[PDB]
């Protein structure tokens, strides 16, 4: 099946580099273009640079000219981008995409990649601060979460009572906050009559940090 | 330098047409494509070189020009076109690509739910901390889109205001969280805090009290 | 009319030595073809 697979991403501080891969199978890779196209969270799609299929035409962006280079490896089915001086507004999701240039069937990015995640900031890796989020009648419904804060990098994983509770269980996205470190919340809502008795524990996770934390929220007082 | 104009959000019904359009000062020399993208998934083609659509694309998928100016139509839209549609064509001397800001395609599947709000005050975990975090979680809406405002007392605030986008629970309705951060002087001195939360016209609001 | 994968031609590029495919295979431009 025709398929790409990119690769090469990670967390770099400002003035890094870094190299990407992408790793082409399942049609005539030498006869395409390739491009490389990045998002932002949250934003809209961004050309980044194009390579012919023969390796000779090089276009790129004015926002990365200078900085990436765009090459390819036609026997291995290999397309990279060599990124330097890596800035925070390079942080982005980086797809890889084929483009027949003379296409009939097909024409245009007909094929995308799955993408990989670059991140560059100035932060270091920390672990989170996890605070409980108490809950406050008549058969209702009373909420309660962990506030998982000032981590970094991403992701962080959050679940509840060992993974034995997941009924009106949701992890919001993270917050970027300006001090660079990220934050979310999850929350879980749960009978009001239960909160005497029930006992419920936020298991939260850092994989990039090795930290977990196993939190209990309890009414307040 | 070269932008394409793409209108930010269209919303529709099912059963009916949506249309996109995006116009740039080149698309009448340079071929323009369509590309849609899911949350979490990578874009599809559409449209390529402004009319055609490919073989396993659905019917309902079309696209037109003007000369300046084209437009996507999805005839009968289904839940599943919900998505972010992109143009995509070149600059006038075809050595430079750019993709339109891309348009939000609501599709309304589901009947308007009215949101619910909970804030919670700053833990007394984070205030020995030296730090102070209101948390308001809203949840149980639909259309995915509110709008969030924090009240001092009685006063608008603004700062250190984070808030989330939309994201679906497993319910198929909507929630987001938003904080308003603070110092632990500034949560005691004033006599309270709201977190208004404003869905299709109608305001939500919930109010916590350091004491 | 030879088709190749998207392509209605078939690329010069990959015909490597059979002399049948370079009487009609055609080449990719250097330029993506306007309107």
């Amino acid at each position: 099946q025709v398929q790409l697979v990119e690769s090469g991403g990670g967390v770099v501080q400002p003035g890094r580099s870094l190299r990407l891969s992408c790793s082409a199978s399942g049609f005539t890779f030498s006869v395409y273009a390739m491009h490389w196209v990045r998002q932002a969270p949250g934003q809209g799609l961004e050309w980044v640079a194009i390579i012919w299929y023969d390796g000779s035409n090089k276009y790129y962006a004015d926002s990365v000219k200078g900085r990436f280079t765009i090459s390819r490896d036609n026997s291995k089915e290999t397309l990279y981008l060599q990124m330097n001086s890596l800035r925070v507004e390079d942080t982005a999701v980086y797809y890889c995409a084929r483009d027949p240039i003379v296409g009939h069937t097909r024409d245009g990015l007909d094929v995308w990649g799955q993408g990989t995640t670059v991140t560059v900031s100035s932060a270091s890796t920390k672990g989170p601060s996890v605070f409980p989020l108490a809950p406050s009648t008549s058969g209702g419904t009373a909420a309660l979460g962990c506030l998982v804060k000032d981590y970094f990098p991403e992701p962080v994983t959050v679940s509840w009572n060992s993974g034995a509770l997941t009924s009106g269980v949701h992890t919001f996205p993270a917050v970027l906050q300006s001090s660079g470190l990220y934050s979310l919340s999850s929350v879980v809502t749960v009978p009001s009559s239960s909160l005497g008795t029930q006992t419920y524990i936020c298991n939260v996770n850092h994989k990039p940090s090795n930290t977990k934390v196993d939190k209990k929220v309890e009414p307040k007082s | 330098s070269y932008e394409l104009t793409q209108p930010p959000s269209v919303s529709v019904s099912p059963g009916q047409t949506a249309r996109v359009t995006c116009s740039g000062d080149a698309m009448a020399e340079q071929y323009t494509y369509w590309y849609q993208q899911k949350p979490g998934q990578a874009p599809v083609l559409i449209i390529f070189k402004d009319t055609e659509r490919p073989s396993g694309i659905p019917e309902r998928f079309s696209g037109s020009s003007s000369g300046t100016t084209v437009t996507l139509t999805i005839s009968g839209v289904q839940t599943e076109d919900e998505a972010d549609y992109y143009c995509q064509s070149t600059d006038s001397s075809g050595t430079s690509w750019v993709f339109g800001g891309g348009t939000k395609l609501t599709v309304l599947g589901q009947p308007k739910a009215a949101p619910s709000v909970t804030l919670f005050p700053p833990s007394s975990e984070e205030l020995q901390a030296n730090k102070a975090t209101l948390v308001c979680l809203i949840s149980d809406f639909y259309p995915g889109a509110v709008t969030v405002a924090w009240k001092a007392d009685s006063s608008p605030v603004k700062a250190g205001v984070e808030t989330t986008t939309p994201s679906k629970q497993s319910n198929n309705k909507y929630a987001a969280s938003s904080y308003l951060s603070l110092t632990p002087e500034q949560w005691k001195s004033h006599k309270s805090y709201s977190c208004q939360v404003t869905h299709e016209g109608s305001t939500v609001e919930k109010t916590v009290a350091p004491t | 009319d030879f088709h190749f994968e998207v392509f209605n031609f078939v690329p010069c590029s990959i015909c490597s030595n059979n002399p049948t495919c370079w009487a009609i295979c055609k080449r990719i431009p250097n330029k993506k073809p306007g309107k």
